[PDB]
């Protein structure tokens, strides 16, 4: 009751299961509607875990670390964004802060009650997360190496580049399990993935 | 984020009451800050344009009496463009404190260096000399308008940084800490009922 | 004390001011000031006004008012206090009061 | 306890003693056991040692008014300045060496094991005396705080080692010799400027 | 306590009065005698009397909504006033504010120490009341402002006099002035000022 988490029920209830999905009643406002407070939530199931990966998805475990990570240096930008306004930040930050927005708007959301979204299987999450770790460090490598050169590659180049590409990345989720093969999607995130490397190439 | 997160005591009660105290004297001490200097950028704006007047009239006589040493010495002006090497007037960066912000300002210095006196063509040295004077006063009033201007931008820019400051104190900090406020004072209340009703309790039981 | 007056202006402006002992020559032997004429073009202009810039002796701008219309978009550009810019117009035209960079900063005026 | 100013306990305590010292609101520096707070920290002795100390130091009282005004005064601006004038950092910087060496006795030290009237009395005098001889004004008397620090950087570390006095095996003569040295080495700095 | 309206008793009278009439100190340090803060204050009977004022004070109706109206916009123009001053405003907002002072300074405070201003009889009130939005409404669709315009200096230089008169209408006291005189008098103001449109 209430919606905090005093009561005694919830305090005697997280001294004994091992993993807790926070809900966060601004974000299910949002429309957000798996609302999921990753900042609170947590898992103590990490071990006894890692062979199943190396054994199958070996690639999966630096990607979900980097991803963890880009989301809490996110919220770390937030609070003096929020105090302070934009054109005081460098930009490594502002390139962070608008990849993890696209995290949050596309990934992070989920819309159960479409047809074509009911269920995920997860290698589909998998190649998601890489198409988007890859697309990140591409560009965060990029503009780090113009860094002290004569013309410094800025957001709005970026955008001006890519807009189309970030589009197509951003519709990414329109992949039904069903009525398209698993083949066929895998093709697609592949030829989108050498589609960013030219982009990126010509640039 | 709605709230800071602090575990309801008395002692949270006494110390966000010692912060909003804090947040409201700050809040009124920027406002103020604020108010005096949107006052100096007014008095700068209400005296630019006689500043700029006095300019026009006064480059305009000075021109014209150029015009006129053309006439008298008629082709001075490839001789005088001919002859540079020094000049005997200098300006001196020094800085205005009129508030807590730093204020870039002005001063007509002059080093004194020998002018380069015309006399071959037709002994103009009349018109010369009137001219040394008309250009002079328009020289001199030229850096007081600069000192003006790089003082108007720099003040521009300061207020706008203390604006934000007040929005950033009014319109967020002072709400959430109240809010908190609100908060810790209804979880004490409930459990000053909840010790109530026990005690009440047992002491219906100790009738038996 | 410190840094150098500078003016670009057509032959009248600079005339009168070299006059008052306004210029300089550097170690360099580069003058502190542009001749500005019918055959002055505005990429000369704009590439002499950064070269200006790159100088750390100078101050205070002194703008002839065709200059600045030739070149609106440099002078709109640097909006920087180090150079002191101020618009001056011309003698046989009218005197240059729309324009001026720092009007439109003001908004209850004129 | 938890309750450090709202338990019955330090309320009836508060309602029957002379002299209470309290600590203040519980620093992040937990070991910090002599903490003062203002608020509810007092003595009702002051009128009877006045007889007894007009006859054997009269200088303290002057100094003492000081300390606790300078108290104060960072007590008032450390709010606002979480959220500046040449006064202000004279003052800040003055309050904060009080705290850390007039203040924060280990207690169990060879250097605090025991400090007589006339350490402290040195300690506070000249630590007063540092602060008097720039608050006056910009000027030495009716520059900013950044060259003060620059020139006076190794006298400010006398100040902080003035602590470092053992009693127990300096002798007091050789002690005040040295605050009386250290004091001139100030006025040498100060004048000098 | 302490003007703290979360105070269970304040909510629950605030729920059920129908009519609320704030006051407040700083009028009163003005010495605004009848010390009412209208900015806070409302009625919720609005409806209930249209009946009574449609039968026999059918012109009152409007005139009070346009003076509300007066009210939120002078709040308005006095927070852009404290933005810049009133050097940038309008015509129409110099005129707008004016009658905001006027009506301030006459129909709303009171002195009710003297014999003409102690008792209103609620017709002198729609008199005055008519007169003062007359006024307003010959500011709109009557004059240049609604090619070049014509400033209000112009019109104060010109009847600076009615607006005086305008001022002066509170001293009538009903005890000692026939009510045929008075609403004779007000509509002798109103024919006045229809003179001076007249002429300007």
């Amino acid at each position: 009751p209430g919606g905090d988490f005093s009561d005694p029920v919830t305090s005697a209830t997280l001294g004994i299961v091992q993993v807790f999905w926070g809900l966060d009643k601004k974000l299910a406002q949002r429309k957000h509607f798996p609302s999921v407070n990753w900042l609170i939530s947590y898992s103590k199931y990490m071990r006894a875990l890692d062979e199943y990966y190396d054994k199958h998805f070996t690639e999966f475990v630096p990607l979900r670390t980097k991803a963890k990570e880009i989301l809490q240096e996110e919220e770390d930008l937030a609070e003096i964004v929020q105090l302070v306004g934009k054109a005081s930040l460098a930009e490594t930050d502002k390139i962070t802060l608008e990849v993890a927005k696209l995290i949050k708007d596309d990934f992070l959301q989920q819309n159960g009650y479409t047809p074509y979204d009911r269920f995920c299987p997860f290698y589909k999450t998998v190649g998601m997360l890489s198409n988007m770790i890859s697309f990140y460090d591409m560009a965060r490598r990029a503009v780090e190496t113009t860094a002290q050169s004569d013309n410094k590659i800025t957001w709005s180049i970026i955008r001006e580049h890519m807009g189309e590409i970030l589009y197509k990345l951003s519709s990414m989720k329109f992949k039904d399990p069903v009525k398209d093969g698993e083949a066929k999607i895998k093709a697609d995130y592949a030829q989108l993935l050498e589609d960013m490397q030219n982009a990126f190439r010509s640039l | 984020k709605d709230r800071i997160e602090i575990f309801p005591s008395r002692m949270a009660q006494t110390i966000m009451k010692a912060r909003l105290k804090g947040a409201q004297t700050g809040r009124n001490l920027l406002k103020k800050k604020s108010d005096a200097l949107t006052l100096r950028f007014r008095q700068i704006l209400k005296k630019i344009i006689e500043t700029k007047m006095l300019m026009g009239e006064v480059m305009r006589e000075a021109a014209f009496s150029l015009a006129e040493a053309k006439f008298t010495a008629g082709d001075f002006s490839t001789t005088v463009i001919q002859n540079v090497n020094k000049a005997q007037v200098k300006i001196r960066a020094k800085k205005d404190n009129v508030a807590g912000v730093t204020l870039p300002v002005f001063e007509h210095y002059h080093e004194g260096t020998d002018s380069y006196e015309l006399t071959g063509l037709a002994r103009g040295g009349e018109q010369l000399a009137k001219l040394k004077r008309n250009y002079a006063k328009a020289v001199e009033l030229l850096v007081e308008l600069a000192s003006l201007q790089t003082s108007f931008v720099t003040l521009d820019e300061a207020i706008k940084i203390t604006n934000r400051r007040v929005n950033a104190i009014e319109h967020v900090i002072i709400p959430r800490i109240e809010r908190t406020l609100a908060y810790i004072i209804t979880e004490l209340d409930e459990r000053e009922r909840e010790e109530f009703y026990r005690l009440k309790k047992i002491q219906e039981k100790k009738k038996i | 004390r410190g840094k150098l007056i500078a003016v670009i202006g057509d032959e009248d402006t600079v005339t009168g001011f070299l006059l008052g002992g306004i210029g300089e020559l550097n170690k360099n032997r580069h003058p502190n000031f542009l001749v500005v004429e019918k055959d002055t073009t505005i990429n000369e202009i704009e590439d002499t006004f950064r070269q200006f810039l790159n100088r750390d002796d100078i101050g205070i701008i002194l703008i002839n008012q065709y200059i600045a219309e030739m070149v609106r978009h440099a002078l709109d550009a640097h909006q920087r206090s180090i150079p002191a810019v101020l618009e001056i117009p011309s003698k046989e035209h009218p005197y240059d009061a729309a324009k001026d960079s720092i009007l439109r900063r003001a908004k209850g005026m004129f």
